[PDB]
């Protein structure tokens, strides 16, 4: 009836329900997709994943990897992934905040890839407690 | 009878401030506010 | 004083026709799904 | 055929066609919109719905394109849509061709310039009204921030806001009338109709596209 | 004379001349629409109110060169 | 006289530049449909629906080229 | 005489050589607006608020030149 | 005289201008239809129905290049 | 005599001329905000209010074809 | 006189001209046509019957220019 | 006469050939700072600070070419 | 005469131009064909036998130029 | 006379040409650096100091044509 | 006379038109050549087999526009 | 006379000409070293001491256009 | 006379035009070439044996304009 | 007379026309090797060695431009 | 007389055009030469010893232009 979606992190699968509406971030940065959709392989940016069923759509952040889309399947491969509201709330813009301090004592190449890498994978992680 | 003659900067500048300034009002009066 | 001529109006006919109809169907199919979100 | 008019004297010569065509857009404007304003209902009914759906149309193109205070300037960008709407809905399909006037044609009210440059300019003053309001009097867009050598790009930037933004409402209303114009000595009208209905589609959008810009020059000249 | 002999060279320049802009840029459009189609199907009439939709502006573009290589013709007021 | 002369090369130019815009637009429009229905053969039908309703308004634009270079010569004023 | 012989082949050209640009250009933006729409079909209203107001920019260009070519045949001051 | 002059060299313009647009146009029409059975050879039949379908409109481009300089030797009005 | 024919031709080829810069620029420059609209649909009044203002600089270099082609018409020092 | 010169030099652009498009045109198509054996050799049959028809179409552009320009020569009515 | 026709041609020509330029180079210059916003929405006061100072100088060469063809009309010394 | 003079620049046009056309085509076609052969060297005898149909074809295109030009010069009709 | 003639229909191509060259070349320049600020905005002193220093080369080659159209009117010394 | 000046200038332009399509059409031919050497360098013998034996068909269009080159200065049958 | 007349031309030509090779060509050079630091922004004491080496040398092409043009008009030999 | 005026402008356009199609062509041959030895340095003995020979077919056409442009001038046969 | 009038002209195609190939060589030449040190910076002597000494290749295009535009004014023979 | 005033337009023109070709040429090869050495630069004297010897044909293809362009002036027959 539309395409089924799975988004698989290194040990475990989060989602595995038909939807009919995502919309992707991406290092291009932003794809919808609809059913029948001509396979794609596309890198997938550290950032959020909206969804569109039926009647809710939700959220679920995800820490980039790699989306091939196919006959109506879209497999997600990220390694690490979280959904929008089981993230509580307020509780990651406090370790969002200790991600923003730690890049100002960034200091060294290892430091400012470290932090710069881990503050977007925070920035986007607020951003999926507040949609 | 003449010729074409357009681009006619003429008084019809005004008028038509006019009655578009009166149609803004009277509109509000009875669309917009309402 | 009035014009009579038939090959002005006539065609004015067969556009008005069409756009109306359609007009109609279209506006029915906005405004009344309007009208049913409001009452939603 | 006829790009010519008729003049009216008051002392000056003034434009019988531009005036004359123009009142009827005035009164089936406030003739239709005030029928339903007379007695309204909490959930709207047959009728009210076209002209909520307008309304709640103009308050896109306003907040889109002016910001936060929109709501001044919603019937000011809600009659330069309708009186451009309007009008160009007016020279397609009301029937025009069967009065017969004694000097001119009757098709629009913006096929002279007189209307254009008009529209044009109490959409030039809004955003020097806008400008002059909320900002300062002393200093404002024009005033020469990222660099103190852009003065003669942004003093000739004030001249091509409203001219042309004027001659691409009033060359694009002239076009579509002579086209039906020029194809009905031709041919009967059988055959232009499909011609009218690509110059309809554009007749109405040309209005759109005044009243979005007209509002992005608003939102401008308020930062 | 010299008037009707230089406008009727002018009806063949405003024609095809017009013509030129619209054929490149109906490719273009249209193509990039097709491909879109097949890429997406369930999004045809998303895409056929678009291209459609726009192929009508670049249609508007030729019919500016017809209608004047038409005045030059019959609506014609220097002969 | 020179009015018939300078009515009949307008008629070449007419349809001499006509056929050039269109033809290089109606190839990148029909080069990617044929590349969407070897893509997904299951979209077909939602493809010539649109590839044949594109290529009607680039046929058009020639059309307009043909229709002038046919009144220089046939329904001409001027002669 | 030769006042308007030349009016007349310029306001051909006029409106033939402006509509080049626009031909040309509202395909470029017309291809990558129902690209975009096979791509992420929700946004079509935020695709199409863009692409109205977009083609529309382009078809004040070819005005321009129709507003000096009607002003070269019918406004004329020269003749 | 200068009418069967000026007629005849427009008949070499017509046809010539003409096989330019549908020449690179028909190219690129079959190039990537070509290139798409090599890529899905079973929906060989849904490409040769719509490429020789795509030529047709292509053909058509040119052959008003033909009726035109047909008509301007043959069923020439003017000599 | 001559220089109302000289300056007739001008204004022709200064808004002709004037009209194919922009054309082609104002889709390419569009027709890529477009499709970052499509890309991050949440960016949409970011992206048209960088459009809009870069779209009027384009239509500043046309419009200055039209300063001069009305400028030859009828402000015209020389006739 | 006039008439055999115009013939004669009309012959040589519309043979001239007309090799242009298809030249172009016949790369192209069969150009992906050869490396679209190399991805699937399989195929071969497939590719030879839609390529030897559409250079036949293109084939077909250039011989118009060619029935045209005999025409100018040999059987040539003018003279 | 002819130096007052030959100015009115010239001021005609520098307008024109300037906008191809600049009216071309705007259109890639503002249509890749568009999809450069698409990628990263922070630097937009980044972008549109470099995107609006380079513009102008894109614009200064069209104001250039009216510089000259406004001294060709109005403050030109050879009549 | 003129006519000699005439038919003798048209036979060198009608060379000149011919080889135009193909002279890309067949380096498109020869390319692809070469860098086929690096992909599956295996495939060699169904790309030499595509190939060298092919540029049989766009050899004809050129042949076809040669054959009016020498006609011009040897078997002229008109001196 | 002719040498007035002559001098100013070149200050209309001293400039009028000069724009067209860098007006191509700061687009590909100013689009690829508003890219760059999108790549990386850490580095958006980096670019902009390279940007404007490279802008004005390229300003330089316009301002050259500037001097002679402005040579040509002004301090001519042939007049 | 005529007719010695007139051949004489079409041997400048049946060579020099003749030899621009094969020296773009021979780069193409043998850069992929060569880019396909470094792919796969094992198969130079099916490369160099494949490219002199299409070097020659290019080599073939040239040499056509110096048959005409050479018999309108040496075995010319005009003069 | 003759001889200052048509030194002024090409007065505009050379420099209007030379502009035109160096600007689209400092363009692109500037255009991959701006994206070349947004890339590495360390490498950017070696890309300017290249980029403002190199656009010394495309300034060098057109100050010879320049020299000529001034040397066509100040020190010049024949008037 | 005007034979020797004939013969000697020919000479220019025979040499100058033949020059530019192998530019174009040693260029992109050389440049694929080079390219080639950096993907695999192992077989530039094999690049350099089939670049040497390639960018002799495209000096062979060369050289064709030049022995024409030297036969006008040296072993001119009309004068 | 004649002579002086033709040999300056000729000296602003030579140098201006001569600064076209050479100024977008130059340009693709030091876009792309400044690109290659924002790759590997490691090798800047290695990219500047080789640069600059085919910059200068390239500055040898132009500069046989300016030796011939310097032999019409000042070592010209022919006055 | 005329064929010294002829021979000295082709003189410039031979050289203006030669240029052209190589200038591009020289362009890309040394484009892909030095992005070559960013890849490998242990190839550095496989890539100079490649490219400065296929440099050295394309500064062969210009240096006949200008054998032409000083024989025109300097070695001339005809005067």
């Amino acid at each position: 009836m539309t395409l089924n979606l799975c988004v698989l992190t290194p040990n475990r699968s989060i989602w595995n329900s038909e939807v009919k509406e995502i919309i992707l971030s991406t290092n291009s940065g932003q794809i919808g997709v609809l059913p029948n959709h001509a396979p794609t392989a596309t890198a997938v940016d550290i950032g959020i994943l909206r969804i569109r069923l039926n009647d809710q759509w939700l959220t679920l952040a995800l820490m980039g990897g790699f989306a091939r889309i196919g006959n109506n399947e879209i497999t997600i491969l990220v390694n690490d992934a979280e959904r929008g509201s089981d993230i509580d709330p307020q509780e990651a813009q406090q370790t969002l905040e200790i991600a923003e301090a730690n890049l100002r004592k960034a200091e060294g190449k290892r430091q400012k890839i470290e932090a710069n890498l881990a503050l977007r994978r925070a920035r986007t992680r607020v951003e999926a407690s507040n949609t | 009878i003449e010729k074409a003659s357009l681009f006619d900067f003429n008084l019809t500048l005004p008028i038509i401030m006019a009655e578009f300034l009166f149609l803004m009002f009277a509109l509000d009066k009875i669309y917009y506010t309402p | 004083n009035t014009d009579i001529l038939a090959t002005n109006l006539i065609n004015l006919s067969v556009v008005l026709g069409v756009l109306i109809f359609f007009g109609k169907g279209v506006l029915s199919d906005l405004l009344d799904n309007r009208k049913q979100r409001i009452l939603n | 055929v006829g790009q010519h008019f008729y003049w009216q004297i008051g002392g000056f010569q003034i434009h019988g066609q531009v005036l004359i065509t123009s009142w009827v857009v005035i009164a089936i404007l406030l003739g239709s919109a005030a029928i339903a304003v007379r007695s309204p209902q909490t959930i709207p009914t047959g009728g009210q719905n076209f002209f909520e759906y307008v309304l709640e149309f103009i308050r896109d193109v306003s907040k889109t394109q002016i910001g936060e205070e929109y709501r001044p300037w919603v019937p000011f960008i809600g009659t330069m849509f309708l009186f451009i709407f309007v009008s160009n809905w007016s020279g397609a399909l009301l029937p025009w061709k069967i009065i017969q006037l004694p000097h001119g044609e009757l098709a629009a009210p913006t096929n002279d310039i007189n209307t254009t440059v008009a529209l044009a300019l109490l959409t030039s003053v809004a955003y020097f009204y806008a400008g002059l309001t909320k900002k300062g009097l002393g200093y404002f867009g024009k005033y020469i921030q990222p660099t103190p050598i852009l003065l003669p790009i942004n003093i000739l930037e004030d001249f091509t806001k409203p001219l042309s933004l004027s001659f691409r409402l009033f060359g694009n209303i002239l076009a579509d009338e002579l086209v039906v114009v020029v194809l009905v000595s031709l041919v009967p009208l059988v055959v232009p109709i499909p011609v009218m209905f690509l110059g309809l589609f554009t007749s109405g959008i040309q209005a759109l596209i005044f009243a979005t810009l007209a509002a992005a020059y608003i939102g401008e000249s308020l930062e | 004379p010299l008037i009707a002999a230089a406008s009727v060279i002018a009806a063949g320049l405003a024609v095809g001349l017009a013509s030129i802009g619209p054929g490149v840029g109906q490719g273009t459009a249209a193509g990039q629409a097709v491909e879109g189609i097949a890429r997406q199907p369930e999004a045809e009439g998303k895409i056929r109110g678009t291209l459609l939709l726009s192929l009508a502006f670049m249609e508007a573009l030729t019919i500016y060169g017809l209608v004047v290589a038409l005045a030059l013709l019959f609506a014609n007021p220097f002969v």
